[PDB]
DNA sequence: AAAAAAAAAAAAAAAAAAAAAAA
DNA sequence: TTTTTTTTTTTTTTTTTTTTTTT
């Protein structure tokens, strides 16, 4: 990746962006859990902008699951 | 996890609760052994174990019993490190006063117990017995009593009457008040009193018992009865080498202390003579006082030699003040340097980093990738693994490096682009490439430019560094919309080169195809790069909505041009490269990429025209040869004639015809005149001249050499250089600066002469030292801004407001500069847009402007817009989103967060150090117009404007201003408003000199209270041999005759007394003093008839700023009415105003100097300048109110900065204005505690009147007060930034004694506890924390 | 050039030794500051003041996250704010915290 | 008397007096 | 015409060598 123009649309605030990326990172990072999509020798984070932009990772849906489970 | 701070004055419980036990033994070591002797000054028990999970005992050993205390030596198993914060108490034997509180300046204990300094040290520091409640005796409750005093009041009622001398007296003191009773009586004696000092001195008492009230504290608490002890680390003992242990600083005055109070426990066990006791208490009381902060009651004790020593308020103050100590710089880990080397063949989000640096930056995470791997799982072998360079070390750099932004940050930040951030790239060799186009922002020049690398760790680092700062995210800068990521040197001159219409040259004459045919003609050589010709280029235009709409056809070009067509994307239409581009239009191509086509393509757009730049600029060699620097055959026939002019008026001149100013003059201009005719000859012998066949005939077409096509490129070097190149090099002016009458004659490419050279280092010297000095002003005036304005962070969406600003183009006095696109683009609209047509909104209420609703509003031209400003926003700290606009450096409205206060006053910095240290002539169609009109047909029959304000329009055809004129009084006006006035005309005339006294009507000229001798004098005029009456001022005129007015009631023909039209009272035209009446009595005048001839850089930005108030004043109509003059010669003349509307209230004096432009009798409104000259800011505010100090400040500034060659955006100066004036005196008590003299934040007052009117009480009026930069700073509303600005112990005094709860807000309070910054990523962290809350 | 990654501290400050003369790293300036303020940037800032100049348990406990494979700060006050918290109680005066 | 350790290398507060205003 | 209050303008106070202390 090199900008994160779409991004921005996708979490309206850019710092909110940062945060819910950096979330998304952390859990791809040493809390397992591969990306969802497939990495070109990417770092965790940027895989998770990648993600990010493609729409199927947000707060939200991170909330959802970490929510889903801590019920377990 | 840490919500706003809280500081108040401590309890003794308190005290005694920030302890495990009571140090109760002043010792330090055995001397013999490490023995911490029990209730030692580092006592185990008390502070913790010497040892890191040990028992003094040495029972449990290291980790076994952890966290136990030992039953022997009582003293828990943890780490040393907890021997850090273990806090102490030692209990006095007497309460003992608070210095601080004691010695504030003014005192807090003062005014608390409203007592002078004096007798309140005397009972203090024990010389004298204060009055508790004398009760039936000649004493009283504050007197106070010296040892005779106090002797005889014991002689004479020593019965019940109580007085005691020492500090325990004071804490009695404080006992003995009822603040409630207090708070009542004064509040009354506030309604009652009158005298302003006597208020002002209640309020501060009111104000206290309001502190004491609303704060928990009580002020008992003042007379510590517990010292505090801080842990014996943050104390460090520091042995010595050698037994004994060199105990500090503060442990001496412990050990002082401590020893002074064990013997006054002695001496009351043992119950010793009173004078004794009281002088042991009195030591034990300076003790304490200097263990607080030594040095301000008495002499400061020291500690071996005479040198003093320090104290733990010292920890508090100075450099060393753990206060202000994350502000003076970190010497950060991670960093590095390094010269800087030009880097094409990156990206523009490259930098290309060294190895041998990035072997050094990226060790850690080399290591983690490393272990990892298992190429070496134990650290160490990593470590010697990477230090030995093996192959395999570059592989993992190079994976680690794979993505993880770097930080690149120039030596002066001033802008805030000056810590961009890129992606690595490793090359060999040592220096840290940078991509060409990314040098603007820095400013670097690659002449031993120096630039920081930086890296951030955490990932939630590394994803700013990626989102936020990633230098491809910032093509534009925050202050000028515009980009600038724009092409600068060589890239402008190989674009110029690569598209210019050359009439005939290789390949002239043909129709090829589409580009790429064009760039295989060219590579083979076979047409030149110049040859206009035709080809295919399709152009796919966003014509349908967001649709490449794609046509082709044969269109005219040169085969350069259809080369370079390649590299535009897609979107734009062909046309955007068919001109020779310049660096004008290549940056508009560049923005118009960006604000079609978005973001990405431009990136994408820039690398492809820097590079198919530079390659071109090479290919052409444009290499300046000496002989391309021509010189106009013209020249010294040129300056012939001009010295053949000097020489005539010199002889003149020594013949006496023009005087020695007049020649020199006339020197001047005519060396002025041929310095034009020689540039313009120079100008025209480079640019054209190039006279070639065509195939056919001769024809010119504009030239190819090297210093031309700069110049009109636009690559660097615009005219005035070549110019100087080439023509004459001008008149250096002198030292002084007076131009020096013979100029230098000889351009560059010949030589100078000793004296012409010498001459220029004058110029040159004079520039280099301004400039050195002009660096430090633009720092300090940016510390400045950036401290007041820090506040604010944007953190309302919307404030739901109806009062924007009212925008329209700025006029510069006939010379409209900014039409209303710029000063409103993006920034939203207050009120729905109406279009001049009737019941038309053009666009909805709060709709953001940006650039096709500003297109929208080009084509309904429309002259005046309603638009949300952030100098009134209702938001109670911050700046409502909407209300901002856009952010100007993304472009959609700003969101949550992002600091604007540290953005704007950046961008009006950094462009600081450029900022350098009769009749109007109708020039366009239109109409006249006229703004505070009052004018009728004069006696000459033109006109006269009996109006002083009046200015002049020259409204268009399409119903829009477009110039304006100042229209003086007394003015010759030959049409009316309303009247065609096409673009020539020259309505406006008046005499541009003297003040005349016009008569709007006609009526005989007579001298009513005028007497000859007394008020006025008949005086032979021999500048025209004629007699004319001249009026006498106050001291010209007689003492008796100064009751005489020289008054002029006219009567009309009919010999009535001239009535002024449309009033009753007598046309008594009072005349000022030392007028010229040239009319005599029995003149009949007519109308308008005149019968008294009475007679830039940084510094005015700080002075705007910092609401430096003028020298000499404008003043103006505090009110509305009709002025009069007062009583005069009491030094100043009095003036009073008599609101027509109402009565005549108001009255004040102004001096006699300060000429007025109204007369005694005039109906004025507010606002009136009843003087000219520079105008104040701060009565603008006084009067005309917010809205207005904002229409003043920013103009002036703005137009300050847009005098030279930048563009700061209106938003950076109206936030500062906003944080400028955020303070307001109260106007009325309304219903809450607000006194009318009080002045508090505008933000208190606004709640007070919601939270007020929102009930049925009643809000409190007020008058927002306008304070300079500096000002406003000192004034604080958080304690911890005020402590930031040094006069730290009196803010944490008064903060205490206030129980001032400080918000967390702000980006210098965080920083300096450490929280997060609050701004961004911050921002959102800390409300994401609250909600989870 | 100069490189740096966590060689020599200081004496007193404690933060990383600066000058050429002894292995130091660029000085972070205040004005440095103002422009990651201005950029919402505020976690590389927050690093740059306390994990990367005094907090030796913050430097350790970072280092053990690089080396260990894991990108993460540990969130909480600067132990300055402790040490300032503790001077200002030394002091009678009640400095506590809030929400 | 020699050696070792500490520190040095214009702004504003207060008050006298002059001038205004009220009795 | 005399006294009191308020203003304002003037004054005065706030990394190396040497010095003082210790043996
Ligand atoms: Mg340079
Ligand atoms: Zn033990
Ligand atoms: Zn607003």
């Amino acid at each position: 990746r090199v900008t994160v123009q779409d991004a921005v649309e996708k979490i309206g605030n850019r710092f909110d962006l940062v945060l819910v990326a950096a979330r998304r990172a952390r859990q791809m990072q040493v809390g397992g859990k591969d990306p969802l999509v497939p990495e070109e020798n990417d770092k965790t984070t940027v895989i998770a902008l990648r993600e990010i932009e493609e729409g199927l990772i947000n707060n939200q849906i991170l909330d959802v699951r970490e929510r889903q489970e801590q019920q377990e | 996890e840490f919500d706003a701070i809280k500081i108040a004055l401590a309890s003794p419980d308190m005290i005694r609760s920030w302890s495990f036990g009571e140090v109760k033994k002043p010792e330090t070591i055995n001397y013999r052994t490490f023995k911490p002797e029990r209730d030692g000054l580092f006592c185990a028990r008390i502070f913790g174990p010497v040892k890191d999970y040990e028992c003094l005992c040495g029972k449990y050993k290291r980790l076994k019993h952890r966290g136990v205390i030992c039953e022997k030596c009582g003293v828990e198993v943890t780490q040393t490190k907890v021997r850090r914060e273990r806090m102490g108490h030692i209990e006095l034997a007497s309460p003992t006063a608070h210095i601080w509180f004691l010695k504030s300046l003014p005192s807090r204990i003062g005014l608390l117990l409203d007592m002078p300094l004096r007798d309140i040290e005397r009972v203090l520091y024990f010389e004298s017995y204060v009055v508790i409640e004398g009760g039936m005796t000649n004493l009283e409750r504050q007197q106070i009593l010296t040892e005779e005093q106090y002797l005889d009041a014991l002689e004479e009622f020593g019965d019940e009457f109580d007085a005691k001398m020492g500090a325990e007296a004071i804490q009695a003191l404080l006992k003995s008040m009822d603040l409630e009773q207090e708070c009542e009586q004064l509040r009354e004696e506030l309604n009652e009193t009158n005298s302003e000092t006597k208020r002002k001195k209640l309020t501060k008492r009111i104000k206290l018992l309001e502190a004491f009230v609303q704060s928990g504290n009580k002020p008992e608490w003042m007379i510590l009865t517990v010292l505090p002890v801080l842990p014996p680390d943050l104390r460090p003992l520091v042995p010595l080498d050698g037994g004994r242990f060199a105990a500090s600083d503060l442990n001496d005055l412990y050990r002082r202390v401590i020893n002074r109070n064990n013997r006054l426990k002695r001496l009351l066990d043992l119950a010793a003579p009173d004078i004794i006791v009281r002088n042991e208490k009195r030591m034990l009381q300076e003790a304490v006082d200097a263990l607080l902060d030594n040095g301000r009651r008495g002499r400061a004790i020291t500690g071996s030699n005479k040198r003093p020593l320090k104290s733990l308020a010292d920890m508090i103050k100075g450099k060393q003040g753990r206060f202000r100590q994350n502000l003076l710089g970190k010497r950060v880990d991670y960093s590095g340097r390094s010269v800087i080397t030009v880097g094409p063949y990156l990206r523009l989000h490259q930098c290309g980093l060294p190895k041998k640096m990035a072997l050094e930056l990226f060790k850690p995470f080399i290591y983690g990738k490393l272990e990892l791997r298992g190429l070496a799982t134990t650290i160490k072998a990593a470590k010697k693994m990477v230090e030995r360079e093996e192959a395999v070390v570059w592989d993992i750099l190079d994976e680690v490096i794979r993505e993880h932004p770097v930080l690149l940050n120039r030596a002066p930040t001033l802008h805030r682009l000056g810590i961009q951030a890129f992606e690595p790239v490793l090359i060999e060799g040592k220096a840290i490439q940078l991509h060409p186009l990314v040098c603007a922002a820095y400013n670097a020049d690659f002449d031993g430019d120096q630039m920081a690398v930086h890296v951030p760790l955490t990932l939630e680092a590394q994803l700013e560094a990626r989102a936020l700062m990633m230098s491809t995210n910032n093509i534009l800068s925050p202050a000028n919309g515009e980009p600038i990521i724009v092409p600068s040197q060589d890239v402008v001159l190989g674009l110029y080169y690569m598209t210019r219409d050359c009439v005939n040259a290789k390949g002239e004459g043909m129709v090829l195809t589409g580009p790429k045919e064009a760039e295989r003609l060219y590579r083979s050589g076979l047409a030149s790069l110049h040859a206009r010709v035709k080809v295919r280029i399709t152009e796919y235009e966003k014509d349908a909505n967001g649709e490449l709409v794609a046509k082709t056809s044969l269109k005219d070009t040169t085969v350069g041009r259809a080369i370079l067509w390649m590299i535009v994307p897609k979107g734009l239409p062909y046309s955007i490269v068919n001109q020779a581009l310049g660096k004008k239009a290549i940056s508009k191509m560049l923005n118009t990429c960006y604000r079609i086509l978005g973001l990405k393509p431009t990136v994408i757009f820039a690398d492809q025209i820097m590079y198919t730049g530079f390659a071109y600029a090479a290919r052409s060699g444009a290499s300046v040869g000496i002989d391309d620097m021509v010189i106009p055959e013209k020249k010294h026939e040129i300056i012939s004639e001009a010295e053949a002019e000097v020489a005539e008026i010199q002889e003149q001149f020594q013949s006496g015809l023009v005087t020695a100013g007049e020649r020199y003059n006339k020197v001047i201009d005519i060396w002025a005149a041929a310095n034009d005719r020689v540039s313009k000859a120079m100008m025209d012998n480079l640019q054209t001249e190039t006279v070639i066949n065509r195939d056919g005939q001769e024809e010119k077409q504009v030239s190819f050499n090297s210093i031309y096509m700069m110049a009109d490129s636009g690559a660097r070097g615009s005219a005035a250089q070549i110019r100087q190149l080439a023509g004459m090099r001008g008149l250096m002016a002198k030292p002084d600066g007076s131009i020096i009458e013979t100029p230098i004659t000889a351009n560059f490419r010949e030589g100078l002469n000793v004296l012409q050279y010498f001459i220029s280092t004058h110029g040159a010297r004079k520039g280099l030292a301004d400039t050195a000095l002009k660096t430090a002003n633009s720092g300090y005036l940016t510390r400045r801004l950036v401290d007041v304005a820090q506040d604010l962070v944007v953190t309302e969406d919307d404030c739901g407001t109806h009062e924007g600003i009212m925008m329209t183009p700025v006029i510069e006095g006939g010379d409209v500069k900014e039409p209303l696109r710029d000063r409103v683009l993006g920034r939203v609209t207050a009120e729905d847009v109406l279009k001049p047509g009737t019941a038309d909104i053009l666009v909805p209420r709060n709709t953001l402007l940006h650039e096709q609703w500003c297109d929208l509003l080009e084509e309904n031209s429309v002259d005046a817009v309603k638009v949300r400003s952030v100098v009134s926003c209702d938001t109670d700290f911050g700046v409502c989103a909407h209300c901002y606009g856009r952010d100007l450096a993304r472009g959609h409205i700003i969101n949550k967060g992002e600091a604007i206060g540290v953005i704007a006053a950046q961008s009006i910095g950094e462009p600081g150090t450029q900022l350098t240290m009769s009749s109007i002539q109708v020039k366009n169609k239109g109409s006249i117009k006229l703004s505070n009109v009052k004018s009728v047909v004069n006696s000459s029959g033109k006109l006269v404007i009996t109006s002083r304000n009046t200015e002049l329009k020259l409204i268009d055809e399409f119903g829009r201003t477009k110039e304006s004129y100042k229209v003086p009084y007394g003015a010759v006006l030959a049409k009316g408003d309303g009247e065609q006035v096409a673009g020539g005309e020259t309505v406006a005339n008046w005499d541009p000199h003297t003040m005349p006294v016009i008569t709007e009507v006609s009526g005989f000229v007579r001298f009513t209270d005028m007497i000859d001798g007394q008020t006025i004098t008949r005086q032979t005029d021999e500048l025209t041999g004629l007699s004319s009456l001249v009026v006498l001022d106050s001291a010209e005129r007689t003492a008796g005759g100064k009751d005489l007015r020289p008054a002029l009631k006219i009567v009309d023909a009919q010999g009535n007394d001239v009535l002024i039209p449309g009033t009753d009272m007598p046309a008594q035209y009072f005349l000022p003093g030392k007028a010229i009446v040239q009319l005599e009595d029995g003149v009949q005048i007519s109308s308008g008839d005149t019968l008294a001839r009475i007679p830039g850089g940084l510094p005015r930005v700080a002075d705007l700023f910092e609401a430096r108030r003028p020298k000499e004043p404008a003043i103006l109509a505090e009110i509305s009415g009709i002025v009069s003059f007062g009583k005069e010669t009491k030094g100043k003349r009095r003036l009073v105003i008599t609101p027509v509307d109402g009565s005549d209230p108001y009255e004040e004096m102004i001096p006699k100097w300060r000429q007025l432009n109204v007369f005694e009798g005039e109906r004025v409104e507010r606002g009136d300048v009843i003087s000219d000259g520079p105008e104040a800011p701060h009565d603008i505010l006084r009067l005309r109110g917010v809205h207005a100090v904002t229409r003043y400040i920013v103009n002036e500034v703005q137009d300050v900065y847009r005098l030279q060659g930048v563009k700061i955006n209106d938003k950076h100066i109206e936030v500062i204005v906003r944080q400028m004036l955020r303070k307001a005196t109260i106007v009325n008590a309304g219903s809450s505690d607000f006194l009318e003299g009080e002045q508090v934040e505008y933000s208190r007052v606004k709640i007070a009147n919601r939270e007020l009117e929102a009930n049925g009480k009643v809000g409190a009026t007020y008058s927002r007060d306008l304070l300079g930069i500096t000002k406003a700073s000192l004034a604080t509303e958080s304690f911890i930034s005020a402590a930031s600005f040094q006069e730290t112990t009196r803010v944490l005094t008064e903060a205490a004694v206030a129980g001032k709860r400080d918000e967390l807000r702000g980006l210098k309070e965080n920083v300096i506890v450490g929280r997060l910054i609050p701004a961004g990523t911050g921002y959102a962290y800390h409300q994401d924390r609250m909600r989870r809350r | 050039m100069h490189a740096r990654s966590t060689g020599s501290y200081s004496l007193v400050t404690q933060q990383p030794l600066g000058g050429k003369a002894q292995f130091g790293g660029q000085r972070f300036g205040e004005m440095e500051v103002w422009a990651l303020e201005a950029y919402g940037a505020a976690y590389t800032l927050q690093e740059m003041l306390t994990v990367k100049s005094d907090d030796v348990n913050g430097r350790t406990k970072m280092y053990k996250n690089i080396v260990d494979g894991n990108h993460q700060m540990e969130p909480g006050m600067p132990e300055s704010f402790n040490v300032l918290l503790k001077e200002i109680r030394s002091l009678g005066i009640n400095i506590e915290l809030e929400d």
